[PDB]
C-alpha cells in the first residue's frame, strides 16, 4: 500500500475532522491539500491544527467543507533541505540522535518509493508501463516519426489527410445531404 | 509506542542471559546468531500446535497434473474431516497427503480440509511476541549457562508469561461448548441467564 | 520459517548439548555424526511403537514361490485380524512370518494384514521431529557427560514435549470409544446432543 | 548497468540454473520471479535455492521450465519497513554497525535508483520520458476530451461519427461490390 | 527550482563562464553536458575546470561555443557506486565524518527527487500526470491500441482502418481534379 499518504474523496459538506494512521517525527512535516489548494498549517486564522490525542489520529479543520466531494490529501513529508540533527564536539552521544538520523533517511525513502509508485509504474501483468487509468495531459504537439498523438492535433482543421483515409466505410448514414459536390470530381453510375 | 521488534526481543534474550544488549542484528560481532536462532526455534515450536490466529478454515486444495496433493513449505499439519470423506483417511507425510485407507498417493477430488500455518516474526500479535521472547530466553540461558538461581528465576517469569498469553487467546477468540464442532456456521444465540428475569 | 531440518536439527541436539554450533553436514570435523547417529536411533527407537501417520489398514501382501511372506528391511510390526482368520495365527520373525499354530512358515494364500513403517527423516511430520530431537539431544547429553541435574532438566523438558505431541496426535487423528476397532467402516454419526436442541 | 536487478528470458525449457552478480546482505533478500508467479525461498518443496560456494553466486529453481522463453526476474531488495540497526544504550560501539548502516542506505538508494530507471526514463534528447520500446496499456477507455484512445474504444461499435473524414482517396479498394449502396444517398452524375 | 541541476540555453557561441547555486562535497562530482556529450573534467586536453574562487560559483571552459542557442547542462552527482566515509576501529570519533555520511545522504536523496520530477510529476491543477509540455519517441508500435498512437502507425499507407475515418465531412478540397475516381462507386443526382 501507500507508505506515507492518504487521499480522501469527501462525502457531506460540513466535515471537519479526518482519519490518519502513518507515522511521523514532528507535526510540522504533515501536509493538507484542499481542492488542488496547499492548505497551512497553525492555528485560529490558519484553517487546520494536528490533533494526536486520539486513536486514530485525525486533523481537524477550523472551516467547514464548503462543498461536499471535494479532495483531501493527507501526506507526510520529512525536511529534505536540512539535516534534522547535528552533531558537534564535546557533546555526549546519545541513542535518540542516531535513532532520529535513521528515522529520517528511512522516511525519506518510504515517501520517494510512494511517489513513484503513485506516478507512473509498470504494471506487473505483462511487464509494461501504465497509467492505473490516468490521462496523459499537456504533451506538446507531436513533431518526430515517433512521437504520441493527442485530441487536439487529430481534431485540428485539416488534421487528417488523403494518405489518412483507407477506403471501404464512406458511410450513407453521416452522408451531407446539403453538401455542394461538383459532378467532375463525381463517379459514374453504370445504370444498364 | 509500537509493537515489540526482532532486535529488542534480541535484546530482551541477551539481557535475560546476563550479557550487555548488542547494537543491532546484521553483521554483530557478539551473540545475535545464538540469539536469532533461539528466537526462531521457540517460534516454530510454539506456532507447530495450532491456536486461533494462524487457522484457516475450509480452505480448498488444488491437485497437480498427476492426481496428488503437494502442500507449501511452511504447513505443520492438515485435518480433513471424517463425516464428509466416509471413504477416505489422509495423514500428512512430509510435504504429500497420504491416503491411509487405500494406501494410495493418488485421490479422485479437490478436497476441502483446514490448516495450519507458520507465520514470520513480523506478522505475530503482541501476546505471542511476548510469551515467544521470554520462553526463547529461558530456553536459551538453561541450554547454555546451567546454574540455578538464574534458572528459578527464569521459571517463575515464564509461568507468569504463559498464564498471560493463554488468558489473552482465550478472552480474545471466546472459545464455547455449546457451538460444538467449529465447521458448522453459528446457530448459537448464546441466550443469557442472568440478565432477562425482570 | 520451514519445517525443521536436518542441520537444524542436529545444530539443536549440539547446542543442547553445550557445544558450539556447526557449518554444514557433510564433510565436517566433529560430533555431528555422532548427533546424526542418535537422531537416527531415537527416531528408530519412536517409530517402532506404530503411530497415525506410519501405520497402513487393509495392506495385501503377496506370497514369494516357494510359499512363504517377505518383508522389507524396514518393516517394524503386523498384526492379523482374529475374527477374519479363525485357524492361522502369526507372529513376526526377522523378515518372515510363522504360523504358530500350525508350525508351518508356509501359507496357503495370501494375506490382508495391517502395517506400521519406519520412515525416513524426510517424510516426518513436524511434531514427530520436534519429540525425536528433543528426545535425541537428552539421551546423547547424559552418554557423553553424564551428569544429573542436566538430566533433570532435560527431563521436564521432554515431559513437557512429549505432552505437546500426544495433544497434537490425538487433535490430528480424532480417535473414538464408540466407533471399536477401525478395521470396520464408519457407522457412526457420533450427533451431537449438545446444540442442536432449540 | 542494472545495479541490483537481472531479468532473463529462458532459453529453453527444462533449464534450472541462473545467474546473478549483485551484492547482498542475506540470502533472504533476493527475490524471484517468474512470469507474474511468485517463489517462495528456503530447500525442499521450496521451489528455488541459493548457491554461494561458486564465483559468480547462482540461483537454482527447484523444477524445471514447462516451457522456453519464459521470463525470469532476479531482484534484490532490501529491508524497506524495518531499519537494519537499532542502537541501545549500554552498548559497546564497533565500526560493523555503522558500515552495515551506510551499506544498507546506499543499496536501499541503488534499488530506488534503478526501479526509477525501469520505469519510463527521459528521452534525453527530446525531454519527454521515454518508454524505450514498450507498450504502454492499462489505461481505461477515454472519459474526457484529452483522454488517449485505447484499444476497447477505437475499435468499440458507434464510435463512428460526423467530424474525422477527408476527401482525396476513396476508391473500389474496399467499397464492397455486393453492398446495396443507396443511389439517392450516393452522389450527382451527369451523363452527357 | 530544481536542487542539484540547471539546464542553459547559450545567449550567444563563444562563450566560456556559467554559474550555478547548489553546494556539494567534492568538485569530481560535478558533471558538465553539452549536446548530449559528456566533457571530461582537468585541465589541457579536458574541456572545462570549476572554479571555486568567487560566489556564486562558476565553472570555466577551455573552447568557446561553435553556435548559439546551444544546450548546456551541469548537474551535481554523488557517488552511489561506494560510501564516501568508512569507519575503522581503533581511532577517535570525529563529528566532521558523522556530518559528512548525513550531507551525502540527503544529497543523494534529493538529486533522486530532482530526477523524478524532471521526469514524471503530478499536476496539482487537476492531480493527473503532467509531461510540462515535452515530446515523446522511442515509443514501439501499439500492437494492441491500448497504447498511445504513434504517429507512424497514423500515417503508414494503409495502416489506418476503415472505422478510423468518420463521414460526415465531404466537400471538394482534397479530391484530386485530376483524380481517377472509380466510376462504379457513386450514382447520380435525381435532375428534374
Amino acid at each position: 500500500m501507500a507508505f506515507a499518504q492518504r487521499i480522501i474523496t469527501s462525502n457531506s459538506a460540513g466535515d471537519q475532522e479526518f482519519t490518519f494512521t502513518f507515522d511521523y517525527i514532528k507535526e510540522e512535516h504533515i501536509k493538507v491539500f484542499v481542492n488542488f489548494v496547499e492548505k497551512a498549517q497553525g492555528t485560529g486564522s490558519n484553517e487546520f491544527q494536528v490533533i494526536t490525542n486520539t486513536t486514530p489520529k485525525k486533523i481537524s479543520l477550523n472551516t467547514g467543507l464548503s462543498a461536499d466531494n471535494t479532495r483531501v490529501e493527507i501526506r507526510r513529508v520529512s525536511s529534505l533541505s536540512t539535516p534534522l540533527v547535528d552533531f558537534a564536539d564535546g557533546s555526549t552521544l546519545t541513542a535518540a540522535d542516531l535513532d532520529t538520523a535513521e528515522k529520517q533517511s528511512l522516511f525519506i525513502d518510504q515517501e520517494l518509493d510512494d511517489a513513484l509508485k503513485q506516478g507512473i509504474s509498470i504494471d506487473t501483468s505483462t511487464g509494461v508501463p501504465t497509467l492505473n487509468s490516468q490521462r496523459l495531459s499537456n504533451v506538446s504537439d507531436p513533431v518526430n516519426a515517433q512521437d504520441a498523438v493527442t485530441k487536439a492535433y487529430l481534431e485540428r482543421s485539416g488534421s487528417i489527410t488523403s494518405t489518412q483515409i483507407l477506403n471501404g466505410t464512406i458511410v450513407d448514414a453521416d452522408i451531407n445531404a446539403s453538401a455542394a459536390i461538383a459532378k467532375s470530381k463525381l463517379a459514374a453510375l453504370n445504370i444498364v | 509506542a509500537a509493537r515489540t521488534s526482532f532486535l529488542d526481543a534480541v535484546n530482551r534474550v541477551l539481557q535475560m542471559l546476563g550479557e550487555a544488549p548488542v547494537n543491532s542484528l546484521q553483521g554483530q560481532f557478539g551473540l545475535a546468531k545464538q540469539a536469532e536462532v533461539a528466537l526462531n526455534d521457540v517460534s516454530r515450536t510454539i506456532q507447530t500446535e495450532g491456536w486461533s490466529f494462524n487457522t484457516d478454515l475450509e480452505k480448498k486444495l488444488e491437485r497437480n497434473s498427476s492426481n496428488e496433493i503437494e502442500l507449501s513449505s511452511n504447513v505443520s499439519r492438515v485435518v480433513v474431516d471424517n463425516l464428509e470423506y466416509p471413504d477416505i483417511d489422509v495423514v500428512q507425510r512430509g510435504d504429500k497427503l497420504y491416503d491411509r485407507k487405500n494406501n494410495r498417493y493418488t485421490f479422485d477430488e479437490d478436497l476441502i480440509v483446514d490448516m495450519t500455518t507458520i507465520l514470520e516474526w513480523d506478522l505475530l500479535p503482541e501476546h505471542a511476541r511476548q510469551y515467544i521472547t521470554i520462553k526463547a530466553g529461558r530456553q536459551l540461558q538453561e541450554a547454555i549457562i546451567g546454574s540455578a538461581e538464574l534458572t528459578k528465576l527464569n521459571l517463575t517469569q515464564e509461568v507468569e508469561a504463559r498464564s498471560a498469553f493463554l488468558e489473552e487467546e482465550t478472552t480474545k477468540s471466546e472459545h464455547s461448548m455449546l457451538r460444538g464442532h467449529l465447521n458448522r456456521t453459528s446457530p448459537v444465540n448464546t441466550y443469557i441467564p442472568s440478565r432477562t428475569l425482570e
